[PDB]
């Protein structure tokens, strides 16, 4: 969606 | 990555590969980086000094092999290519040997996000993990220290951090090692990064963040015994980043 730094999906 | 697995670039969504072209139709790999928000990428001063020529690399997001694509891989031109002032090198260690890469799209856009491109966190001024932590590295150099050819499939490693203490005992690296530089090896000196892998990320978990905690710079040999990895201190660094991502 947007980012999120560090998160791995 | 000498040791480590085979990856996939979900595994590090924020990894970049940065490629260099040449007149002739080559384009050829020169450093990892990683994505720190939507427009800039980091990486080490080294990998640009001797061909600071921005118009003649091309970044790409979104990628698990070398020379073939990736769906949903996301390619830029290099907008503004900052060096560090103050990057030397001597025989063996480069000293501020952090760049910043600044990206824009074909269409003129910067990355959007996706599951296979996500930004890494910084760390807060000065702050790392301390010695022991695991820590990954990540890249597309090479297995052995003698091959002359790159993997096709991204890799990825653990090493733990050292302390400066350790690092700079004379039979290791003795005052080469500095303040801004940080020492990570495999307790049994299994895996490592080497050549190629200079400038990606080395990333390990701080205050609940996954946060980019070095960039790999040297180190004397791969998976030597006593020769630890060197990679650029970014806490360290948070001014000047700030400096130029504003
Ligand atoms: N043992 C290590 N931990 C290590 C890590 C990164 C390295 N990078 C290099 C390296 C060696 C020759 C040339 C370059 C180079 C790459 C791109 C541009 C200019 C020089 C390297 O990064 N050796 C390296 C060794």
């Amino acid at each position: 969606l947007k980012f999120q730094c560090g998160q791995k999906t | 990555i000498i040791g480590g697995e085979f990856t996939t670039i979900e595994n590090q969504p924020w990894f970049a590969a940065i490629y260099r072209r040449h007149r002739g139709g080559s384009v050829t790999y020169v450093c990892g980086g990683s994505l720190m928000s939507p427009c800039w990428v980091i990486s080490a001063t080294h990998c640009f000094i001797d061909y600071p020529k921005k118009e003649d690399y091309i970044v790409y997001l979104g990628r698990s092999r070398l020379n073939s694509n990736t769906q949903g891989e996301m390619k830029f031109e290099v907008e503004n290519l900052i060096l560090h002032k103050d990057y030397s090198a001597d025989t063996l260690a480069h000293h501020n040997d952090i760049a910043l890469l600044k990206i824009r799209s074909k269409e003129g856009r910067c990355a959007q996000p996706s599951r296979t491109i996500q930004t890494i966190c910084l760390p807060s001024m000065y702050n790392d993990p301390q010695f022991g932590t695991s820590c990954e590295i990540t890249g597309f150099g090479k297995e052995a220290s003698t091959d002359y050819l790159y993997p096709e499939q991204l890799k990825m490693t653990v090493v733990k951090l050292i302390s400066h203490r350790e690092c700079q005992q004379p039979h290791y690296y003795g005052s080469e090692v500095t303040t801004k530089m940080l020492c990570a090896a495999d307790p049994q000196w299994k895996t490592d990064s080497c050549q190629g892998d200079s400038g990606g990320p080395l990333v390990c978990s701080l205050q609940g963040r996954m946060t980019l905690t070095g960039i790999v710079s040297w180190g004397r040999g791969c998976a030597l015994k006593d020769k630890p990895g060197v990679y650029t201190r970014v806490s360290h660094f948070l001014p000047w980043i700030r400096s130029h991502t504003k």
